[PDB]
């Protein structure tokens, strides 16, 4: 029983990504599109293409967005990718906290080497789905 | 471990 | 603008899977492990390997489990796979409804042809995460 | 469109 040297642990890649993702969302939301490729999908309910994602984020207007991460779980998936499920609270522009469930699919960048990009991003508010 | 076009 | 003939639409693959998944969960939970491969991951909080998944499901004891699907969204991901996010209510063994968030990563079976299997399965109850 | 070891 030894540690895998070839690939980074999926759980650490997910947690570190979530940490940086929501941090940048609070700081500079306009640079958030740099996490996605020209084939990624962004859904914030409430889109395929990085340029469409950039315009999508700006249309949401994130002004000092604070996030309380309640749960994060990340596993390894297809083609050495990482799938992450995130549950927590979201408060944007002074509005009160809203329970959400955001899921990511972290894909390894082409080359090289240990670089990842968001291949899938699905965001859903709880009060809009259940009530 | 880097994400996107960042060196952080 | 035409329809893609090479691959099935990701949204229909997800919805049809969710329909069959929770149906089998109500009927015969012991056959649920036939959806997974020998490299899949099953997490029902509250595991890597089909045999471990089978023993995991039996340890949960699903007796007449009823499910109310409130939301389903499915996109295309790495290696022509399908990522699905599911939100809804779950009632098992007479217990009252519990809000949950289950995420799947549908992977194409080796060969052949249009066959999929569960590569990732992550289940989380809402009352256990938030309160 | 089949899922797992089922022909349904």
């Amino acid at each position: 029983s030894h540690m895998v040297m070839e690939k980074p642990s999926p759980l650490l890649v997910g947690r570190e990504f979530v940490r940086q993702y929501y941090t940048l969302l609070n700081k500079a939301p306009e640079y958030l599109h740099r996490f996605y490729g020209r084939n990624s999908s962004y859904v914030h309910g409430g889109v395929y293409g990085q340029n469409d994602i950039h315009h999508k984020v700006l249309s949401l207007n994130f002004s000092e967005c604070h996030t309380k991460i309640r749960h994060v779980d990340a596993h390894a998936t297809l083609s050495d990718g990482v799938v992450v499920q995130v549950m927590g609270l979201l408060s944007n522009s002074g509005q009160p906290e809203r329970k959400f469930m955001q899921t990511f699919v972290l894909a390894p960048e082409g080359s090289v080497p240990n670089k990842f990009y968001v291949h899938n991003d699905m965001f859903r508010y709880e009060d809009e789905v259940f009530g | 471990l880097t994400f996107g076009d960042f060196d952080e």
